[PDB]
Parts: C-alpha cells; sequence; structure tokens
C-alpha cells in the first residue's frame, strides 16, 4: 500500500528559507520518479519539480526555476523540495506525487485532479 | 466513506496463512491429474 | 471432408475476403489524434470540419480520420495506449495564455518522452495567434534575453522554440514535431495536416526500406 | 485504523507459503509448442474470451472488426463490425450465444448470435470500460475507468447495482467459479473482493506498488492472482486476506498485462509486456518454462475451460493456441 | 565463336591464365551467392512475420539467385578440370539458360523494387490510396512469366560442338544478334531507363538522414549499373560491332571484356541479397 505523507511547511514569512520533506512508504524506492506539486485557491493543480530513479536527471517549471532545489535519497526512502526564496503567490499548497510506473519515465497523471499515488498534501502559507 | 468502509472490513474473520496454504496443497495435489498443461 | 466442415470452410474465406477488403480501405486512412487543453481552440481547428468525437476529413481524395477523446477522466495514461499506430498526434496549443502555457509545456513533454508514443510524431499548433499579437502590442525567465533565427514575431517564436526545446531533447529519427501558427480564422489548416502527415509517411516508408 | 488492519493480517500470518510449499515434487520444465497461430486482423489484438464449448473464442481489434475463430481448425465463423475502432475487452456467455466488447466511448456492445448486429448497449459509465464478463446471459459485470464496476441487465439495459469502492481506473474483473463473488483490480494499486447479491465490498487486497492490468481467481474460488505494472504478480487469499506469494524475478522490467490460471492452478500463465508471456508455478514461486513466440506485446491472454489449451494473443494481429 | 577461335589462333593473346583463373572466381561467387542467399532465405520465411512488397521482391528474387548459384558449379567444373567437356549438352543448355533468366530477374525484380520505393518516396499518401501492396505476388508471377517464356529462344539456340557453344551457330548467328539486340533494347535498356529516371526522381526529391538516403541510392544504382551495363553493351558490341576487323591488341580487349563481365554480371547476383536484407 503506497502512503506518502510531507511535512515542514506551515508557514514561513516572505523572506527566508522553507524546506519540504515527503516520505515514501510501501513501494521500492529507486524505481519510480518522483515530482513534486501545488495547489491554488480555486485553481487547477501545478507543475514543480521532478527527479529521475537514478538521482541526476532535474526537471522544473519556469515560475520557479533557479530558486527551488529537489533532492532525493535513496536507502532512506523520502523526497526534499529546498525552497530559498519564497514569494507571497507560490504558497498555497504542496503535494507529492509519484510517477505511476517504474523503469518509466513516462509519467501523464501526476498532476490530475484525482490521483491514487499523490501525498495527502502539505498546506504552505506565506 | 473510507473510514467507514476501513471500519466495516477490519472485523472481517481472518484464519492462519497455514490453513489457507494447505487448502491449496489439497487442490493442487488432488486435481493435478486432470490439468493436460 | 463432410457437410457442414466444407460450409464453414466457404464462410471462413467469405470473412477472409471481407477482412481483405477492409484491409485495402483501412490503411488508406490516416487517423489523426487530437491533443489539446480546455482553453486550446482545439474544436477551432474542428471549427474547419468537412464532414470522443470523430470528425473524417479527407484531402486530395485522402482520408483523414480525426479522435477527440473528451468523455473520459483526465487520468490518461491508460487510455492513451489505445492510440499507439495513429499517424500523428495533433498537439494544439494556446499560445495567448502565458500562465497555462507551461501546463501545455509539460503536457507536451510526457507526451513526447512517452514509452508507447516513443514512434508517433506530433503536428503541433500554436492557434490564437491573433489574440498573442493582441496581448504583446497592448512569466518565462527565459524572455531576457532571446533573438529570433516586430515583437510579436519574437513571442510566438519564443513559445515555438520553448516547444521545440522540449521537442529535441529527447528527439530521435524514430519521430518529429511540425510546428504552426495557426489562427482562428485559418482555413488552411487542412493544408498543414496534409503537408505533415505527408512527411511523416515518407519517413516511415523511407525507414521502412532501409534507405537510412 | 488502516494499521489496525495491518497488525490483525500479520497476527495470522504465521506460515509462508514459500515455506510451506519448500517440500513438493516440482513440475518439470514446461515445453508449451504453438499448435495454432490465428491470422486476419488487421491490426493489434485488444483482447479475447474463451467460449464455453473450449473451442469457439472471440478476439477484438484495433481495426473495428470483433472476431471468432474455432481453434481447433482456425476455420473463422464471424468478424462482426463495431461501431467505434477503440475496444479493450471480450465477454462470452456461458450459453456461448452471446459475445460483449467495449472501451472508449463508454458503450458495452453486446451481440446476440444466435440468430449478429447488436442486442443491447449499456451506456451508464462515465469513463472507458476495460473489461466485462458474463454473469448468467442475462446479468453482464462491467468494469470501467471511472473507478466503478457495475453489474448490468439486458433486459433493462441499466446498472442493477454500483460497485462505486475505488479510488482509481478499474482494470479487470472475474468472476468466481460459484459467480456469486467476484474481484476488480483497480489503477490504485489495490483489488477488492465484492459481492454480486449485496453489492458492496468485502475486502480489500492493498499489497501492490502500481496499476493492476489484470486478475483471476483460483479455481477453487479460495484466491485470486494479480498482475501489476511493477512487473510483478501476485496471489491472494480471500480467507487469509493477505498476500501469499509474489512472482517477482530481476531482469523483468516490463509489467504485466494479463493472468491466466490453469484448470488445476498450478500453473499462473502471465502474459508479460516484454515481448513474451511467463508461465509461473501457482504455490512454487518459480518460473517454468517460457512461451516465447510473439513479436510485439502481449495484451491478452485465455486458458480453456477445460484447460486443454490457452491462448495469448498479442500486438502483432496473431492469437497462438499454445499447449 | 568460330570467328573468335580463329582470331585467338592468329592474335596468339587468349591467355589459358585467365581462363584457368575464370573458375576460381566462378565458384566464390558460387559459394557467396549459396551463403547469403540461405541465411536471407532462412530469415525471411522461417525468422520473418512482417512482408511487404519491398520484402516480397527481395527473398522471391533471392530465391531466383540461390537457384542459379545451386547451378553453377556445373560451370565451375565445365571451365576448370577441362576445357569444354560437359556431362551432357542438355546440361550446359540449361546451365546457359538459367544464367540469362537469373539475370533477366534480377533486373526486372531490382526494377520493380525501385519503382515501388519511388511510388513510396514521392507521393506517398496517394501511393498508399490505391493499395501498392497485394500485387507484389501478381507482378512477380507475370515477370516470371514473362522471362521463362521469353528465354526458351536461348534453350534453342545454344548447342554443344565437339564445345557448348556461347553463341547459337555459324548457321543462326543473324537471329542470335537480332535476338539478343532484342533482348537488350527491351529487357536491359527499358528496366535500365526506368531505374534511372525512378531513381534521379528520388535522389531531387530528398535533397530538397537525407546524406545517408542519398549515399545509398547512388550504392544501389551504382552497382546495378555496374554489375550490368559491362555485360549487355560488351556483348553487343562483341556480336556485330566488330565483324570482319582483326585488331588484337582490341579484339582481345572485347574478348576478354566478354569473358570476365560474364563474372561481373553475375556480381550483383550474389551481392543483392545482402544489400537489400541489411
Amino acid at each position: 500500500q503506497v502512503q506518502l505523507q510531507e511535512s515542514g511547511g506551515g508557514l514561513v514569512q516572505p523572506g527566508g528559507s522553507l524546506r519540504l520533506s515527503c516520505a515514501a512508504s510501501g513501494f521500492t524506492f529507486s524505481n519510480y520518479k518522483m515530482n513534486w506539486v501545488r495547489q491554488a485557491p480555486g485553481k487547477g493543480l501545478e507543475w514543480v519539480s521532478d527527479i529521475s530513479q537514478s538521482g541526476a536527471s532535474i526537471s522544473y517549471t519556469g515560475s520557479v526555476k533557479g530558486r527551488f532545489t529537489i533532492s532525493r535519497d535513496n536507502a532512506k526512502n523520502t523526497l526534499y523540495l529546498q525552497m530559498n526564496s519564497l514569494k507571497p503567490e507560490d504558497t498555497a499548497v504542496y503535494y507529492c506525487a509519484r510517477c505511476p510506473a517504474p523503469f518509466t519515465p513516462f509519467c501523464f497523471d501526476v498532476t490530475s485532479t484525482t490521483y491514487a499515488y499523490r501525498g495527502q498534501g502539505t498546506q504552505v502559507t506565506v | 466513506k473510507l473510514v467507514e468502509q476501513l471500519k466495516m472490513e477490519a472485523n472481517i474473520d481472518r484464519i492462519k496463512v497455514s490453513k489457507a496454504a494447505a487448502d491449496l496443497m489439497a487442490y493442487c495435489e488432488a486435481h493435478a491429474k486432470e490439468d493436460p498443461l | 471432408l463432410s457437410a457442414e466442415d466444407k460450409a464453414a470452410v466457404e464462410r471462413s474465406k467469405m470473412i477472409e475476403k471481407q477482412l481483405q477488403k477492409d484491409k485495402q480501405v483501412y490503411r488508406a486512412t490516416h487517423r489523426l489524434l487530437l491533443l489539446g487543453a480546455d482553453n486550446s481552440g482545439k474544436s477551432t481547428i474542428v471549427k474547419q470540419m468537412r464532414i470522443i468525437f470523430e470528425t473524417k476529413f479527407q484531402v486530395d481524395k485522402v482520408n483523414f480520420h480525426m479522435f477527440d477523446v473528451g468523455g473520459q477522466r483526465d487520468e490518461r495514461r491508460k487510455w492513451i495506449q489505445c492510440f499507439n499506430d495513429v499517424t500523428a498526434i495533433i498537439f494544439v496549443v494556446d499560445s495567448s495564455d502565458y500562465n497555462r502555457l507551461q501546463e501545455a509545456l509539460n503536457d507536451f513533454k510526457s507526451i513526447w518522452n512517452n514509452r508507447w508514443l516513443r514512434t508517433i510524431s506530433v503536428i503541433l499548433f500554436l492557434n490564437k495567434q491573433d489574440l498573442l499579437a493582441e496581448k504583446v502590442l497592448a512569466y518565462f525567465p527565459e524572455f531576457a534575453r532571446y533573438t529570433t533565427p516586430p515583437r510579436v514575431t519574437r513571442a510566438k517564436y519564443f513559445i515555438r522554440d520553448e516547444f521545440l526545446r522540449i521537442s529535441t531533447a529527447s528527439g530521435d529519427g524514430r519521430h518529429y514535431c511540425y510546428p504552426h501558427f495557426t489562427c482562428a480564422v485559418d482555413t488552411e489548416n487542412a493544408r498543414r495536416i496534409f503537408n505533415d502527415c505527408k512527411d511523416i509517411i515518407l519517413q516511415m516508408n523511407l525507414r521502412e526500406y532501409n534507405l537510412v | 485504523l488502516k494499521n489496525q488492519i495491518r497488525d490483525a493480517r500479520k497476527a495470522c500470518a504465521d506460515a509462508t507459503l514459500s515455506q510451506i510449499t519448500n517440500n513438493i515434487d516440482p513440475v518439470g520444465r514446461i515445453q508449451m509448442r504453438t499448435r495454432r497461430t490465428l491470422r486476419g486482423h488487421l491490426a493489434k489484438i485488444y483482447a479475447m474470451h474463451w467460449g464455453t464449448d473450449s473451442r469457439l473464442l472471440v478476439s477484438a481489434s484495433q481495426d473495428g472488426k470483433l472476431i471468432i475463430w474455432d481453434s481447433y481448425t482456425t476455420n473463422k465463423v464471424h468478424a462482426i463490425p463495431l461501431r467505434s475502432s477503440w475496444v479493450m475487452t471480450c465477454a462470452y456467455a456461458p450459453s456461448g450465444n452471446y459475445v460483449a466488447c467495449g472501451g472508449l466511448d463508454n458503450i458495452c456492445s453486446i451481440y446476440n448470435l444466435k440468430t449478429v448486429r447488436v442486442s443491447r448497449e449499456l451506456a451508464g459509465h462515465t469513463g472507458y470500460l476495460s473489461c466485462c464478463r458474463f454473469l448468467d446471459d442475462n446479468q453482464i459485470v462491467t468494469s470501467s475507468g471511472d473507478t466503478t464496476c457495475a453489474l448490468w441487465d439486458i433486459e433493462t439495459g441499466q446498472q442493477t447495482t454500483t460497485f462505486t469502492g475505488h479510488t482509481g481506473d478499474v482494470m479487470s474483473l472475474s468472476l468466481a467459479p460459484d459467480t456469486r463473488l467476484f474481484v476488480s483490480g483497480a489503477c490504485d494499486a489495490s483489488a477488492k473482493l465484492w459481492d454480486v447479491r449485496e453489492g458492496m465490498c468485502r475486502q480489500t487486497f492493498t499489497g501492490h506498488e502500481s496499476d493492476i492490468n489484470a486478475i483471476c481467481f483460483f479455481p477453487n474460488g479460495n484466491a485470486f492472482a494479480t498482475g501489476s505494472d511493477d512487473a510483478t504478480c501476485r496471489l491472494f487469499d480471500l480467507r487469509a486476506d493477505q498476500e501469499l506469494m509474489t512472482y517477482s524475478h530481476d531482469n523483468i522490467i516490463c509489467g504485466i498485462t494479463s493472468v491466466s490460471f490453469s484448470k488445476s492452478g498450478r500453473l499462473l500463465l502471465a502474459g508479460y509486456d516484454d515481448f513474451n508471456c511467463n508461465v509461473w508455478d501457482a504455490l512454487k514461486a518459480d518460473r517454468a518454462g517460457v512461451l516465447a513466440g510473439h513479436d510485439n506485446r502481449v495484451s491478452c491472454l485465455g486458458v480453456t475451460d477445460d484447460g486443454m489449451a490457452v491462448a495469448t494473443g498479442s500486438w502483432d494481429s496473431f492469437l497462438k493456441i499454445w499447449n | 565463336t568460330w570467328d573468335g577461335d580463329e582470331l585467338g589462333y592468329r592474335c596468339r593473346f587468349n591467355e589459358d591464365f585467365k581462363y584457368v583463373l575464370l573458375p576460381v572466381s566462378y565458384g566464390v561467387v558460387c559459394v557467396l551467392g549459396l551463403c547469403l542467399n540461405a541465411v536471407a532465405l532462412y530469415i525471411f520465411l522461417c525468422r520473418l512475420k512482417t512482408w511487404n512488397a519491398s520484402t516480397t521482391y527481395m527473398f522471391h528474387l533471392a530465391v531466383s539467385d540461390a537457384l542459379y548459384a545451386a547451378s553453377l558449379p556445373l560451370l565451375v567444373y565445365y571451365y576448370a578440370r577441362g576445357d569444354h567437356w560437359p556431362f551432357s549438352t542438355v546440361l550446359c543448355k540449361l546451365v546457359r539458360f538459367l544464367f540469362y533468366t537469373n539475370l533477366y530477374c534480377s533486373i526486372l525484380f531490382l526494377t520493380c523494387i525501385s519503382v515501388h520505393r519511388c511510388l513510396g518516396v514521392l507521393r506517398p499518401l496517394r501511393s498508399l490510396r490505391w493499395g501498392r501492396a497485394r500485387y507484389a505476388r501478381r507482378v512477380a508471377g507475370a515477370v516470371w512469366v514473362l522471362v521463362l517464356a521469353c528465354q526458351a529462344p536461348v534453350l534453342y539456340f545454344v548447342t554443344t560442338s565437339a564445345t557448348c557453344h556461347d553463341t547459337s551457330a555459324p548457321e543462326l548467328f543473324s537471329r542470335f544478334v537480332a535476338y539478343s539486340s532484342v533482348m537488350l533494347g527491351l529487357l536491359f535498356a527499358v528496366p535500365f531507363a526506368v531505374i534511372l529516371v525512378c531513381y534521379v526522381l528520388m535522389a531531387r526529391r530528398l535533397l530538397k538522414a537525407k546524406r545517408k538516403s542519398v549515399r545509398t541510392i547512388a550504392v544501389v544504382l551504382a552497382v546495378f549499373a555496374l554489375c550490368f551495363l559491362p555485360f549487355h553493351v560488351t556483348r553487343t558490341l562483341y556480336y556485330s560491332f566488330r565483324s570482319l576487323d582483326l585488331s588484337c591488341h582490341t579484339l582481345n580487349a572485347i574478348n576478354m571484356a566478354y569473358k570476365v563481365t560474364r563474372p561481373l554480371a553475375s556480381a550483383n547476383s550474389c551481392l543483392n541479397p545482402v544489400l537489400y536484407f541489411l
């Protein structure tokens, strides 16, 4: 049973930095490509980051390019999303999502409105 | 509804894995003479 | 060898004849998949309709079949595998909405690098170009410095260049991408689809004949 | 309270099938040679289902033609055209005089070939239909991609119940030998045992890592095996309410697309996406002879009711009656 | 050739050295052709499930080339152990007729492949519209019937004289020259023109991966021309375009051009299956 939970993002002032960590359990954490995802008040589900199972292949969305850092660690099933430049409109919600299939970089519903391998999501405010 | 279903199914009657394993052994040892594979 | 057996073989041969006729009439039609966001004028590209909502149109006496799937939920990771023998994926993009454009880029990136669609070429329509012109004449940090290889030209070619970079990041000879700058009042889209599909079939034939 | 259920299932997990099965006469290398290869389909195959007579079987392909074979002589019997070119299911009636299909367009078209055009069309789903299996020639359990199965009725044409318990898309269901229960493997990495009469889930087996593309019941009806996109098939026991054996082997990265049981329930014939189906020992968790005879992906699988043959359709447009 | 011998007696420049190297070249052509064609036959039949017009033609002329390879050892022995002592007159009759029908099959099937490929590269959509497929077998049977029915005069003309004369006879040499000219102009000049127009058309449309395709195209056309034009021009230039003239430096040229171009005419026979399956 896949179950992802995240913590460490409730509230931070616009200046400073914030660290997000998404814990992974119930599956092998070296075959799946993990993406981070956001929501907005009364809006759709965005897309932010990505990192391949190998360890070094990082994609990004334009808005947060250059001010967000993502890292994943194997042998300790968890994800990370370092945020060291906070802006008011990037502080709605930060889900954690996994690409459906292993040994495959093809992810299609990582931002679907009703996804199955997505974390409960951690509320983020600024 | 999810918690309701979890509560409903958490009180289900479960038996030891060994019993089901032995049931499968009996089945696939009794019917092994009539499967042409 | 019997009474019913010979009739059965005759029925089988008749069914084979109908199957052969259907094969002859089937490979001649180039099925097309239409994939566009809600805001994008993917229906406006169908606003030029010429005879799930199929729209069968023929140019120069060769038939194109267009399929757009909208009755399904937004979890197109298992019903898109059905669209594996589609001749080309007509990815329609709204080029005006800058905010929603990143979602279109990500969707195109997912379509491009897919395992099952690794051999499907994509026809990219960046329609509502008139809206783009109106917006520029009246988001992306990559626009700080950029030279086209007026300002509306710079903007449209910037969007096209972003899409092309996404296409060529994992590009290969198996499948190509054909950008276009569609307008809401353009009727030549059929010709553009025709030329793109012609080149796609030409490259498929070149691969088959081992000329490459 | 999911942890409570996990602990309860752990408590009854006092023995392991691999350990219990440590001393049994193994099944030798199974040499299944392609007996027949039925050709005539324009495009790749998507689904099929052996008839009750053990010979006639149906196949539905991308080309938009639903075709009925005769595996003994290979002489076709029917080629019913489709109202939609996209279909991903095939249903056979226990009587053998009804055939169903469906897919995108969300319609479970049902044909009456005991005159062959249409007898009903079930139009209640809001997502692509995945798998439909005839119940009694008058009720047709039907999955769908809108995360809900359904028990239909031919005469009324409307759902008799609705099994809206899943979270992801439903991919495959398998009716019990008793025709009283059935399961459904969804895309949320779970598989729920439903009740036909009660119309409510009775158990959930959340023991997978990704989608579940196929599912089948044990011949006795007290277990079922699932095929995932983790390239691992797992065997679940209804009574023990937990996984028994996982058929996962290294050097296998392609996810399963079909699973079926043998007549004695000894060999799990699982059709993979790695160009070649496999044969797994049901109770030994060991690989028997591989069945590699397809140049494309394997998209379906069906073991005859009497167990005399196993057919493995694939994406090369050919059905092969192994044996 | 009664006059060819005469001059070979007069010019006295007929080197056996080259007559005795001809059999080893023939045997090499035979063995490599047998190997490559056996590999291609096995692949196409017992290791392939998808067939199209191009593959149909490739396999379906590779069978002919394998038959010609299998019949080559008769000629290698004919030329190797001793000069002109065949097992039977009918045997060498069959060998010669098989050589000619193999040459014209290679020409016709290669130009059919070329026409099909040009139809596929020039107008792909409309070419697929009318279904080029399902007609490869018909065109193939047509060309087989054509060559088999049209090479019967080759069978009847050739006869031994003790030996297995390349030409017909002094009495029938006029009809032989007429027949050879007709066969040239019909089954080489027209197919050669067809393949030339075809391949230049695709070259022009491609130049408008492209470099590799043009390279392959030049290689294929060069192979066809190099391995068929020399023999076909040489035979005509040797039969009648030379009559009374006895310039040896040139006669030997014309003659041994013919003799050593016969193996050079068999070259692409063995070289085609590989070039077209790889």
